[PDB]
Protein backbone atom coordinates (compact mmCIF):
# COMPACT_ATOMS: atom_id res chain seq x y z
CA UNK A 1 0.00 0.00 0.00
CA UNK A 2 1.22 3.33 -0.87
CA UNK A 3 -0.16 6.38 1.16
CA UNK A 4 -2.75 5.51 3.44
CA UNK A 5 -2.18 4.42 7.22
CA UNK A 6 -1.04 1.96 9.42
CA UNK A 7 -4.90 0.09 9.90
CA UNK A 8 -5.73 0.98 13.51
CA UNK A 9 -5.95 -2.62 16.25
CA UNK A 10 -9.10 -4.37 15.45
CA UNK A 11 -9.63 -2.04 12.20
CA UNK A 12 -8.92 -5.13 9.44
CA UNK A 13 -8.95 -8.61 11.21
CA UNK A 14 -10.13 -10.11 8.04
CA UNK A 15 -6.65 -9.53 6.25
CA UNK A 16 -4.95 -13.07 5.51
CA UNK A 17 -1.22 -12.34 4.56
CA UNK A 18 0.29 -15.28 2.44
CA UNK A 19 3.77 -16.60 3.00
CA UNK A 20 6.38 -18.37 1.60
CA UNK A 21 9.04 -20.99 2.34
CA UNK A 22 10.95 -17.96 3.47
CA UNK A 23 8.36 -16.94 5.90
CA UNK A 24 8.08 -13.80 3.72
CA UNK A 25 4.68 -12.56 2.75
CA UNK A 26 4.66 -12.29 -0.94
CA UNK A 27 0.34 -12.15 -1.39
CA UNK A 28 -2.99 -11.13 0.81
CA UNK A 29 -6.10 -12.54 0.94
CA UNK A 30 -9.45 -12.34 2.73
CA UNK A 31 -11.02 -14.40 5.45
CA UNK A 32 -14.25 -15.43 4.89
CA UNK A 33 -14.90 -18.08 7.63
CA UNK A 34 -12.79 -20.28 10.14
CA UNK A 35 -11.88 -22.87 7.02
CA UNK A 36 -11.56 -20.34 3.97
CA UNK A 37 -9.32 -17.44 2.39
CA UNK A 38 -10.39 -15.39 -0.42
CA UNK A 39 -6.77 -14.99 -2.77
CA UNK A 40 -5.95 -14.04 -5.91
CA UNK A 41 -5.44 -16.85 -8.85
CA UNK A 42 -2.19 -15.00 -9.84
CA UNK A 43 -0.45 -15.28 -6.44
CA UNK A 44 -0.22 -19.35 -6.56
CA UNK A 45 2.20 -19.14 -9.65
CA UNK A 46 4.77 -16.93 -7.00
CA UNK A 47 5.60 -19.60 -4.74
CA UNK A 48 4.78 -23.75 -4.68
CA UNK A 49 4.70 -23.65 -0.92
CA UNK A 50 3.27 -20.75 0.89
CA UNK A 51 1.08 -20.87 4.57
CA UNK A 52 -1.21 -18.28 5.45
CA UNK A 53 -0.91 -15.94 8.34
CA UNK A 54 -3.59 -14.10 10.35
CA UNK A 55 -3.82 -11.68 12.77
CA UNK A 56 -0.86 -9.86 12.22
CA UNK A 57 0.30 -6.20 11.51
CA UNK A 58 4.00 -6.14 11.73
CA UNK A 59 5.73 -8.56 10.52
CA UNK A 60 8.69 -7.21 11.96
CA UNK A 61 7.94 -7.26 15.37
CA UNK A 62 5.91 -10.37 16.60
CA UNK A 63 2.82 -9.87 18.98
CA UNK A 64 0.05 -11.73 21.04
CA UNK A 65 -2.15 -12.89 18.20
CA UNK A 66 -0.96 -13.97 15.23
CA UNK A 67 -1.24 -17.76 14.00
CA UNK A 68 -0.26 -19.52 11.13
CA UNK A 69 -2.38 -21.87 9.12
CA UNK A 70 -1.36 -23.99 6.74
CA UNK A 71 -3.36 -24.77 3.39
CA UNK A 72 -5.42 -27.73 2.86
CA UNK A 73 -7.22 -27.17 -0.81
CA UNK A 74 -6.19 -24.78 -3.53
CA UNK A 75 -9.34 -23.88 -4.94
CA UNK A 76 -8.36 -21.59 -8.38
CA UNK A 77 -10.56 -20.22 -11.07
CA UNK A 78 -10.51 -22.49 -13.69
CA UNK A 79 -10.20 -20.16 -16.19
CA UNK A 80 -7.73 -17.93 -14.96
CA UNK A 81 -4.78 -17.62 -17.32
CA UNK A 82 -1.79 -15.18 -16.66
CA UNK A 83 -2.15 -13.85 -20.18
CA UNK A 84 -5.10 -11.78 -19.19
CA UNK A 85 -5.28 -12.01 -15.74
CA UNK A 86 -9.08 -12.56 -16.26
CA UNK A 87 -11.31 -14.81 -13.87
CA UNK A 88 -8.14 -13.68 -10.96
CA UNK A 89 -10.07 -15.56 -7.82
CA UNK A 90 -8.94 -18.26 -5.60
CA UNK A 91 -10.15 -19.91 -2.51
CA UNK A 92 -7.97 -21.67 0.01
CA UNK A 93 -9.13 -24.21 2.37
CA UNK A 94 -7.14 -24.10 5.99
CA UNK A 95 -5.73 -27.66 7.10
CA UNK A 96 -6.91 -26.08 10.72
CA UNK A 97 -10.24 -23.95 11.51
CA UNK A 98 -9.18 -20.06 12.65
CA UNK A 99 -10.14 -19.12 16.12
CA UNK A 100 -11.57 -15.72 15.43
CA UNK A 101 -10.59 -13.27 17.80
CA UNK A 102 -9.04 -9.71 18.01
CA UNK A 103 -7.38 -8.65 14.63
CA UNK A 104 -8.79 -12.15 13.40
CA UNK A 105 -12.22 -11.76 11.59
CA UNK A 106 -13.85 -12.47 8.47
CA UNK A 107 -15.60 -10.60 6.15
CA UNK A 108 -18.86 -11.06 4.41
CA UNK A 109 -19.72 -11.75 1.31
CA UNK A 110 -22.45 -9.62 -0.13
CA UNK A 111 -26.20 -10.96 -1.63
CA UNK A 112 -25.28 -9.78 -5.39
CA UNK A 113 -27.91 -7.45 -6.77
CA UNK A 114 -27.86 -5.91 -3.60
CA UNK A 115 -23.86 -5.93 -3.61
CA UNK A 116 -23.91 -4.44 -7.03
CA UNK A 117 -26.80 -1.63 -6.12
CA UNK A 118 -25.90 -0.83 -3.19
CA UNK A 119 -21.68 -1.51 -2.65
CA UNK A 120 -20.44 -1.13 -5.94
CA UNK A 121 -21.97 2.49 -6.25
CA UNK A 122 -20.46 4.11 -2.61
CA UNK A 123 -18.21 6.46 -3.62
CA UNK A 124 -14.94 4.17 -1.82
CA UNK A 125 -13.83 1.44 -1.01
CA UNK A 126 -10.80 0.19 1.30
CA UNK A 127 -7.57 -1.80 0.15
CA UNK A 128 -4.89 -3.43 2.89
CA UNK A 129 -1.99 -5.51 3.00
CA UNK A 130 1.59 -5.33 3.73
CA UNK A 131 3.00 -5.07 0.25
CA UNK A 132 5.54 -2.17 -0.95
CA UNK A 133 4.96 1.24 0.19
CA UNK A 134 6.31 2.78 -3.16
CA UNK A 135 6.55 0.98 -6.81
CA UNK A 136 10.53 0.50 -5.82
CA UNK A 137 10.13 0.36 -2.30
CA UNK A 138 10.42 -2.61 0.20
CA UNK A 139 7.22 -4.18 1.38
CA UNK A 140 5.42 -2.92 5.27
CA UNK A 141 6.32 -4.69 8.00
CA UNK A 142 2.90 -3.14 9.37
CA UNK A 143 -0.34 -3.76 7.79
CA UNK A 144 -1.87 -0.71 6.07
CA UNK A 145 -4.91 0.32 4.66
CA UNK A 146 -6.53 3.15 2.28
CA UNK A 147 -9.46 4.41 0.82
CA UNK A 148 -9.70 4.20 -2.70
CA UNK A 149 -12.78 5.74 -4.59
CA UNK A 150 -14.30 3.93 -7.38
CA UNK A 151 -13.41 4.62 -10.61
CA UNK A 152 -15.36 4.63 -13.68
CA UNK A 153 -15.13 1.57 -16.00
CA UNK A 154 -15.05 3.31 -19.41
CA UNK A 155 -12.04 6.07 -17.87
CA UNK A 156 -10.49 2.53 -16.34
CA UNK A 157 -10.18 1.19 -19.89
CA UNK A 158 -9.18 4.41 -21.63
CA UNK A 159 -6.28 4.59 -18.96
CA UNK A 160 -5.32 1.08 -19.18
CA UNK A 161 -2.45 -0.37 -22.04
CA UNK A 162 -4.58 -4.27 -21.00
CA UNK A 163 -7.68 -5.32 -21.23
CA UNK A 164 -10.18 -5.07 -18.59
CA UNK A 165 -12.80 -7.42 -18.55
CA UNK A 166 -16.03 -7.56 -16.38
CA UNK A 167 -14.79 -9.47 -13.87
CA UNK A 168 -12.56 -6.43 -12.63
CA UNK A 169 -13.19 -3.02 -11.54
CA UNK A 170 -10.88 -0.32 -11.08
CA UNK A 171 -10.19 1.79 -7.99
CA UNK A 172 -7.61 4.40 -7.21
CA UNK A 173 -6.70 8.10 -8.25
CA UNK A 174 -5.16 9.46 -11.31
CA UNK A 175 -2.24 10.89 -10.13
CA UNK A 176 -2.41 11.15 -6.18
CA UNK A 177 0.23 8.98 -4.70
CA UNK A 178 -2.19 6.30 -3.26
CA UNK A 179 -2.84 3.19 -4.31
CA UNK A 180 -2.16 -0.96 -3.86
CA UNK A 181 1.47 -2.52 -4.58
CA UNK A 182 3.41 -5.29 -5.46
CA UNK A 183 2.68 -7.93 -2.12
CA UNK A 184 -0.67 -6.46 -1.90
CA UNK A 185 -2.56 -8.79 -4.48
CA UNK A 186 -4.76 -11.05 -3.33
CA UNK A 187 -5.39 -8.99 -0.35
CA UNK A 188 -8.92 -7.61 0.75
CA UNK A 189 -11.06 -4.92 -1.43
CA UNK A 190 -14.12 -4.11 0.91
CA UNK A 191 -16.91 -1.87 1.26
CA UNK A 192 -18.80 -0.38 4.51
CA UNK A 193 -22.18 -0.37 4.53
CA UNK A 194 -23.84 0.97 8.02
CA UNK A 195 -20.88 -0.32 9.76
CA UNK A 196 -20.25 -3.38 8.31
CA UNK A 197 -17.46 -4.67 6.03
CA UNK A 198 -18.08 -6.55 2.70
CA UNK A 199 -15.74 -7.98 0.54
CA UNK A 200 -16.31 -6.19 -3.10
CA UNK A 201 -12.76 -6.60 -4.72
CA UNK A 202 -9.55 -8.47 -4.75
CA UNK A 203 -6.25 -6.64 -5.08
CA UNK A 204 -5.34 -7.73 -8.20
CA UNK A 205 -3.18 -6.30 -10.61
CA UNK A 206 -1.90 -2.74 -12.08
CA UNK A 207 0.85 -1.27 -14.51
CA UNK A 208 3.32 -0.05 -12.00
CA UNK A 209 1.75 1.53 -8.54
CA UNK A 210 -0.10 4.39 -7.86
CA UNK A 211 1.51 5.80 -11.79
CA UNK A 212 -0.31 9.20 -13.15
CA UNK A 213 -2.89 8.10 -14.82
CA UNK A 214 -3.01 4.11 -13.87
CA UNK A 215 -5.29 3.55 -11.69
CA UNK A 216 -5.48 0.08 -9.21
CA UNK A 217 -7.48 -3.11 -10.93
CA UNK A 218 -9.09 -5.44 -8.69
CA UNK A 219 -10.90 -8.32 -9.31
CA UNK A 220 -14.96 -7.92 -9.07
CA UNK A 221 -15.77 -10.01 -6.13
CA UNK A 222 -19.92 -10.04 -7.30
CA UNK A 223 -18.81 -11.90 -10.39
CA UNK A 224 -18.22 -14.77 -8.59
CA UNK A 225 -20.15 -14.83 -5.05
CA UNK A 226 -21.91 -17.66 -6.24
CA UNK A 227 -18.48 -19.68 -7.43
CA UNK A 228 -17.10 -18.74 -4.00
CA UNK A 229 -20.27 -20.43 -2.79
CA UNK A 230 -19.13 -23.26 -4.46
CA UNK A 231 -16.22 -23.04 -3.22
CA UNK A 232 -16.95 -22.80 0.06
CA UNK A 233 -19.35 -25.99 0.54
CA UNK B 1 -40.85 0.57 0.10
CA UNK B 2 -38.51 0.92 -1.90
CA UNK B 3 -34.05 -0.36 -1.57
CA UNK B 4 -33.07 2.95 -2.83
CA UNK B 5 -34.07 5.18 -0.27
CA UNK B 6 -32.51 4.65 3.05
CA UNK B 7 -31.75 0.73 1.93
CA UNK B 8 -35.60 -0.05 3.00
CA UNK B 9 -34.76 0.94 6.60
CA UNK B 10 -33.39 -2.50 6.68
CA UNK B 11 -29.46 -3.06 8.25
CA UNK B 12 -27.66 -5.37 5.45
CA UNK B 13 -29.73 -6.66 2.93
CA UNK B 14 -32.64 -5.19 0.62
CA UNK B 15 -35.16 -6.51 -2.11
CA UNK B 16 -37.75 -5.13 -3.28
CA UNK B 17 -40.65 -8.02 -3.33
CA UNK B 18 -44.22 -7.36 -4.03
CA UNK B 19 -43.81 -3.78 -3.79
CA UNK B 20 -42.46 -3.99 -0.68
CA UNK B 21 -39.25 -4.41 0.98
CA UNK B 22 -37.68 -7.55 2.60
CA UNK B 23 -34.76 -7.18 4.74
CA UNK B 24 -32.02 -9.92 5.05
CA UNK B 25 -28.44 -10.71 6.63
CA UNK B 26 -25.44 -12.12 5.85
CA UNK B 27 -24.55 -15.27 7.70
CA UNK B 28 -23.47 -15.34 11.14
CA UNK B 29 -26.19 -12.47 11.78
CA UNK B 30 -30.34 -13.22 12.51
CA UNK B 31 -33.39 -10.74 11.08
CA UNK B 32 -34.15 -8.71 14.41
CA UNK B 33 -37.86 -8.93 14.66
CA UNK B 34 -38.57 -5.85 13.54
CA UNK B 35 -38.14 -7.13 10.22
CA UNK B 36 -35.09 -4.61 9.69
CA UNK B 37 -31.85 -5.00 11.85
CA UNK B 38 -29.41 -7.98 11.93
CA UNK B 39 -28.43 -9.43 15.12
CA UNK B 40 -24.85 -11.10 14.87
CA UNK B 41 -25.09 -14.81 16.96
CA UNK B 42 -21.85 -14.92 18.13
CA UNK B 43 -19.00 -12.51 19.13
CA UNK B 44 -16.69 -12.50 15.88
CA UNK B 45 -19.87 -11.35 13.37
CA UNK B 46 -18.14 -10.96 9.67
CA UNK B 47 -17.47 -7.33 8.69
CA UNK B 48 -17.14 -6.07 12.04
CA UNK B 49 -14.13 -4.80 13.12
CA UNK B 50 -12.76 -6.60 16.55
CA UNK B 51 -12.35 -2.89 18.56
CA UNK B 52 -14.16 -4.42 21.95
C1 LIG C 1 5.70 -2.82 -8.60
O1 LIG C 1 4.49 -3.55 -8.37
C2 LIG C 1 3.70 -3.79 -9.53
C3 LIG C 1 4.44 -4.49 -10.68
N1 LIG C 1 3.37 -5.22 -11.38
C4 LIG C 1 3.88 -6.36 -12.16
C5 LIG C 1 2.82 -6.79 -13.16
O2 LIG C 1 3.07 -7.73 -13.88
N2 LIG C 1 1.63 -6.15 -13.21
C6 LIG C 1 0.72 -6.54 -14.15
C7 LIG C 1 -0.02 -7.70 -13.94
C8 LIG C 1 -0.93 -8.11 -14.92
C9 LIG C 1 -1.12 -7.38 -16.10
N3 LIG C 1 -2.04 -7.79 -17.09
C10 LIG C 1 -3.38 -7.37 -17.13
C11 LIG C 1 -4.22 -7.80 -18.11
C12 LIG C 1 -3.73 -8.67 -19.12
C13 LIG C 1 -2.43 -9.09 -19.11
C14 LIG C 1 -1.55 -8.65 -18.09
O3 LIG C 1 -0.36 -9.00 -18.04
C15 LIG C 1 -0.37 -6.23 -16.30
C16 LIG C 1 0.54 -5.82 -15.33
F1 LIG C 1 1.21 -4.70 -15.58
C17 LIG C 1 2.36 -5.63 -10.38
C18 LIG C 1 2.57 -4.74 -9.15
N4 LIG C 1 1.40 -3.87 -8.98
C19 LIG C 1 0.33 -4.27 -8.29
O4 LIG C 1 0.30 -5.36 -7.81
C20 LIG C 1 -0.86 -3.40 -8.09
C21 LIG C 1 -1.06 -2.03 -8.18
C22 LIG C 1 -2.36 -1.66 -7.89
C23 LIG C 1 -3.05 -2.82 -7.61
CL1 LIG C 1 -4.82 -2.89 -7.20
S1 LIG C 1 -2.25 -4.34 -7.62
CA1 LIG D 1 3.52 -9.25 14.37
NA1 LIG E 1 -2.70 6.80 -10.60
Amino acid sequence: IVGGQECKDGECPWQALLINEENEGFCGGTILSEFYILTAAHCLYQAKRFKVRVGDRNTEQEEGGEAVHEVEVVIKHNRFTKETYDFDIAVLRLKTPITFRMNVAPACLPERDWAESTLMTQKTGIVSGFGRTHEKGEQSTRLKMLEVPYVDRNSCKLSSSFIITQNMFCAGYDTKQEDACQGDSGGPHVTRFKDTYFVTGIVSWGEGCARKGKYGIYTKVTAFLKWIDRSMK
Amino acid sequence: KLCSLDNGDCDQFCHEEQNSVVCSCARGYTLADNGKACIPTGPYPCGKQTLE
